């Protein structure tokens, strides 16, 4: 009923927020390509 | 190529998810209006009476 259809809305919202994880892991590669190259640096 | 590949067949999560969400909402209005639509000849029914 409505409270179903409700929290499962909030699950396309949390899909949306895996959405955001593309966006974390893309983040987090870009991170890691930082520290890489200022280790190769040193 | 890989790259590519995946362009062609890997697609945008929020558009499929937009879509299920529409899809969704309209099911649970189909079911209800369909039960309600069932009412109107009981009650020209009870008009019968």
């Amino acid at each position: 009923s409505n409270l179903p259809l409700d929290q499962l809305l909030t699950d396309l919202t949390k899909n949306e927020k895996g959405r955001l994880t593309p966006i974390t892991k893309q983040q987090s590669a870009n991170s890691a390509k930082l520290t890489a190259y200022g280790t190769l640096k040193s | 190529l890989t790259s590519a590949r995946s362009r062609i067949e890997d697609s945008d999560y929020a558009t499929e998810v937009s879509n299920m969400s529409r899809a969704q909402i309209l099911q649970q209005a189909g079911t209800s209006v369909l039960a309600q639509a069932n009412q109107v000849p009981q009650n020209v029914l009870s008009l019968l009476r």
